[PDB]
């Protein structure tokens, strides 16, 4: 993508939204980061959703064969391994682009917190397909970059913003489902909830429609959870 | 279970 | 696909459909078609999931494209090309697969019949986005290759096949949206619908099934034509 | 309208 402008690939990337073809989006977008220039609010969301859906579709072909393998020739663990790599390689990608250099620019909270949460997010996936002698150190990465997030987002956000209730949803799915810590799930997301509550009422209608959608999944992780 | 489904803009 | 062997391709494409992993599914029975041996009526079916799934999601993205160019820089016009070439590409390597052997070698009516069709099939895909100097003849190319297939279905089928009767709904639904027959069409699902009803109290409880399952989407057809 | 969706084995 070296040859196209930095403004047609942004403009591809939504068209390729458009028409659900989610690995052209998520090409365009790396090729609209390699340009240098820090992203805007929406160029972050078109980034994360580019991504979000290529590793999504990954994750549930590898979850298919991974259920097949454990119920069973070579060929359902060849297939599952194919895919794993697969999947290992758009997380390197985005971990890649975090780090060369979109971490390192970004000085705004909105920002710096987007991609630490994202930071956070890839290392999850890459955690749900470990098993080696790097499960734990994978583990400890998603943490660290979560923890991070939390601790800006927690001294320079207000408890409704979207990006700091899904950072919080995140990090409660990662103690429960990867860090084996359940309790510490429950308690985060109680807390995101109810201190997110208390502060609705500052809200615009438009943003409050924001906040409490995500309060939702929140509330439907503890519906589960407990 | 659900983390922020986070795939459309 | 060359150092895999047949039947691990033939697997793979299997787990591949179960993952939805449309486009791994293709690659896996091109490699099992390029084998050189004849395809079983479960290969066959195989082959024409995976590409109609392939190609399904590709000419879903040209109407997106194609309609937001219609109401529209070069952009949404340059990415419509690229989706459009790699559409055409899909097709032309069905076709020939279809060529290189798969029709020649074809003799009992089931398999000849059900490649015939897929012939129809893909230049019918390739008549959707043509526009110069060969539409005509693209056009042309299905109507024979879904002419050859009718007129060995009528020979060699009863009119409840399955096959027969999707190469006939998809026949008719080639003369209403591509060659601006619709009344061709009508009386093309029409006869091809009564003369499955008439044959129905032949079959048994489950070709039952798998017949009126077609046989309804052709009433689907006639109820939006008339 | 509709051909045969023809999209599962
Ligand atoms: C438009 C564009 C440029 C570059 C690349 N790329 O990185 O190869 C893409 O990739 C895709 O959009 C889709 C794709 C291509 C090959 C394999 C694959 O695995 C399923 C997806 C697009
Ligand atoms: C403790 C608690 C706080 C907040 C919420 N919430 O914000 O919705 C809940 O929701 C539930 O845990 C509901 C529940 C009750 C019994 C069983 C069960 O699992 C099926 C869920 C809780
Ligand atoms: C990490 C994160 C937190 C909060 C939000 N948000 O406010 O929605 C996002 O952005 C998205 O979730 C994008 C989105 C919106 C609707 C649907 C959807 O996929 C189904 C994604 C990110
Ligand atoms: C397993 C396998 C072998 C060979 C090929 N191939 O023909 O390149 C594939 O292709 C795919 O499954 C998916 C794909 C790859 C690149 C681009 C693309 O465009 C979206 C799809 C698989
Ligand atoms: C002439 C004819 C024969 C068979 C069938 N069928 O097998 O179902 C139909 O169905 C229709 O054409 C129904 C229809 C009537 C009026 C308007 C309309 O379009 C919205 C459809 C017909
Ligand atoms: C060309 C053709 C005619 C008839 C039939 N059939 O009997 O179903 C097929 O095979 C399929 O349609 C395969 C299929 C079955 C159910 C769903 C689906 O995609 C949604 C495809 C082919
Ligand atoms: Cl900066
Ligand atoms: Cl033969």
């Amino acid at each position: 993508m070296g040859s196209m402008e930095r403004a047609s690939l942004i403009q591809k990337a939504k068209l390729a939204e458009q028409a659900e073809r989610y690995e052209d989006m998520a090409a365009f977008m790396k090729g609209a980061v390699e340009k240098g220039e820090e992203l805007s609010c929406e160029e972050r969301n078109l980034l994360s959703v580019a991504y979000k859906n290529v590793v999504g579709g990954q994750r549930a072909a590898w979850r298919v064969l991974s259920s097949i393998e454990q119920k069973s020739g070579p060929e359902v663990r060849e297939y599952r391994e194919k895919v794993e790599t697969e999947l290992q390689g758009v997380c390197d990608t985005v971990l890649g682009l975090l780090d060369s250099h979109l971490i390192k620019e970004a000085g705004d909270a909105e920002s710096r917190v987007f991609y630490l949460k994202m930071k956070g997010d890839y290392y999850r996936y890459l955690a749900e397909v470990a098993t080696g002698d790097d499960k734990k150190r994978i583990i400890d990465s998603a943490r660290s970059a979560y923890q991070e997030a939390m601790d800006i987002s927690k001294k320079e956000m207000p408890p409704t913003n979207p990006i700091r209730l899904g950072l919080a949803l995140n990090f409660s799915v990662f103690h429960y489902e990867i860090a084996n810590s359940p309790e510490e799930a429950i308690s985060l997301a109680k807390t995101t909830f109810d201190e997110a509550m208390a502060d609705l009422h500052t809200l615009s209608e438009d943003s409050y429609k924001d906040s409490t959608l995500i309060m939702q999944l929140l509330r439907d992780n503890l519906t589960l959870w407990t | 279970a659900g983390s922020i489904p986070g795939r459309r803009s």
